């Protein structure tokens, strides 16, 4: 299963009862070219990602500009208020209405 | 070269958070990717070093040098083929038919070579994958290639 | 060890504690340094790559000694993850050295059936052991070799099931010079087959 | 301002204005108090009252001194809004450590100090950040209910 990952030779090895067969030293040599070759294809394939992950981020951050300030202010509010007796009137009265 | 793009000096605005108009080292390599440019890690820790420049320590920035690394890495554009990217993962999964199984394409995209957190990984694979557990890459190497 | 009960007092003599193993396994291990070497008096033995002089090598031994030889007189040694492994045959390791010092090492330990591939390698121990132990018997009865450590009753119950198991017949080649004690095993395994299955 | 929030208080305005004229003077502050059990209500709290406006309590003064003091007021509806946003599977009340963390570092108003202000009157699960519901009642309307 766990070679399930990788940008690895699917080749190179083999299983058996008792362990997997592993190559080195040629087709060792083949792999290691490999592997250069992904951190291009697959650093390349990295940043953008990596780029465009955050790109949703600001998109995100952006929406939220506002619900946070209305979260925030509204707080903000009642830390105020509570104290007030005619906030705390209004309160013990509210709900005789209608 | 202006075609001048002042819209590069005006996003360094957006992301310089005390507005004195330098961008720590830290912040270089994600302000590449938001212009349009997609350098991998080790390629800006490399020039980064290469120019004896430590990320390690304290960082400010300045205009005038990120300008130029941001040339410097506008070069590297000609790596983003999308036939290998298509074909990294057709390879990556049996059968004719574009399709990872959910956590193959996660714990690749987390552990194999440049670690990208699991968050990320979340948040890139969210709305492709369907509760069938199976990522039809072709819709989204489309949708990554869309930002 | 959660396992291991069946045997239980052979258990030592078939397996290691499992720390014993951990303790053995994970270790510090200096690769590009540490190698088997060719030695005048005894056959090959252990060491520290010094130097080297371009196509020489020159080594410490263990035990202290100091010797310059060839560069293919010189050999690997494996990772600690190879201690006593029950199949040498999956060493990375694939010497002339590794072989004769992984057998030696379970010898030293009490254990005198390591499998060398295919084969079942059989050390005579000079004295008695728990091994041919009625619950040994039992315990490595119905199992592949994979679900249990070197054993003669494991090729031997193998056999019996691939008997029924392919419907092929089967056969047990033992060998060894003249002190190797075959009889004794060839007996053994013929018990081994009357209890089982009479 | 909703306009169930406006009728609500022009209702409570009727209830203060016990002369029925449109004008809360301090006679009808000192007769609602002494109708909700206030009979020890001083003459300085009500002045303090009346000190708070530049003329006499009318619905529009009544209205922008209630503006002015609650230019964050949030309705309990969009207060839950928000708190389904932050527990965006439902059911759950958030963990106290990600609202605290969630406040400081994304702004200002949500600096520490001011957190544990909030643990202070909103108890635990509230100041948590565990529960859920019953912080955007008491902001609504104030008091322990």
């Amino acid at each position: 299963k766990l070679l399930g990952g990788g940008d690895v030779d699917h080749t190179q090895y083999a299983f058996g009862h008792t362990k997997v067969f592993f190559k080195a030293g040629l087709l060792g040599l083949l792999e290691e070219m490999r592997d250069d070759k992904l951190a291009e294809i697959i650093t390349a394939t990295q940043a953008r990602c990596r780029g465009f992950l955050m790109r949703v981020e600001y998109r995100a951050m952006v929406e939220r500009r506002e619900s946070i300030f209305c979260i925030q202010y509204n707080v903000r509010s009642f830390m105020n208020v509570k104290h007030w007796p005619w906030m705390k009137l209004f309160f013990k009265i509210k709900p005789l209405l209608k | 070269s202006k075609a001048a793009a002042d819209d590069f000096k005006e996003a360094f605005l957006l992301f310089d958070r005390t507005g004195d108009a330098k961008i720590t080292a830290s912040q270089v390599g994600d302000i590449a990717r938001a212009l349009g440019q997609n350098p991998t890690n080790a390629e800006i820790n490399k020039i980064l070093g290469n120019p004896s420049k430590e990320e390690m320590n304290a960082a400010a920035i300045t205009f005038e040098e990120f300008l130029p690394m941001l040339q410097a890495a506008a070069n590297n554009k000609d790596q983003g083929t999308f036939e290998d990217f298509v074909e990294g993962l057709r390879v990556f999964d049996k059968e004719g038919n574009g399709t990872v199984m959910g956590a193959e394409l996660r714990h690749v995209l987390a552990t194999l070579g440049e670690k990208m957190t699991e968050e990320e990984v979340e948040e890139l694979m969210k709305g492709q994958e369907d509760s069938n557990g199976c990522i039809n890459y072709e819709a989204f190497v489309k949708h990554i290639m869309s930002v | 060890d959660a396992e291991m009960a069946a045997f239980g007092e052979a258990a030592p003599y078939l397996r290691k504690s499992e720390k014993e193993r951990i303790e053995a396994q994970n270790k510090p291990f200096d690769a590009k340094s540490s190698v088997f070497v060719v030695h005048p008096k005894q056959s090959f033995v252990k060491g520290t790559i010094q130097s080297k002089e371009g196509g020489k090598v020159t080594v410490k031994t263990e035990g202290g000694e100091t010797l310059t030889v060839k560069e293919d007189q010189v050999f690997s040694m494996n990772p600690p993850k190879y201690d006593k492994i029950e199949d040498m045959a999956m060493m990375t390791h694939l010497h002339e050295p590794a072989v004769l010092y992984n057998l030696k090492e379970r010898y030293a330990a009490w254990m005198i059936y390591t499998y060398s591939g295919l084969f079942c390698v059989t050390v005579n121990p000079y004295k008695w052991l728990p091994v041919y132990n009625p619950k040994v018997v039992l315990a490595y009865r119905g199992k592949k070799r994979q679900e249990a450590p070197p054993h003669i009753f494991s090729i031997s119950d193998n056999a019996y099931q691939f008997m029924l198991t392919d419907r092929e017949n089967q056969s047990i080649l033992i060998t060894g010079e003249s002190g190797a004690g075959k009889t004794v095993n060839t007996k053994r395994v013929i018990q081994y087959f009357a209890t089982i299955a009479a | 301002f909703d306009e169930t929030e406006i009728e609500d208080f022009k209702e409570a305005f009727t209830v203060i204005d016990q002369n029925a004229d449109g004008i809360i003077d301090k006679d009808d502050l000192r007769e609602t108090f002494a109708a909700m059990g206030r009979l020890n209500v001083k003459n300085e709290e009500l002045d303090a009252m009346i000190k708070e406006a530049s003329g006499p309590i009318n619905f529009t003064v009544f209205l922008t001194m209630f503006g002015e003091k609650l230019k964050g007021a949030d309705p309990e509806d969009v207060i839950m809004g928000a708190f389904k946003v932050l527990d965006p599977d439902g059911k759950g009340s958030i963990k106290k450590s990600f609202l605290e963390e969630l406040l400081t570092t994304g702004g200002g108003r949500f600096t520490p100090e001011e957190i544990k202000n909030m643990w202070a009157a909103f108890p635990p699960d509230v100041a948590g950040n565990v529960d859920y519901k019953n912080i955007c009642y008491v902001i609504t309307h104030g008091e322990d209910a």
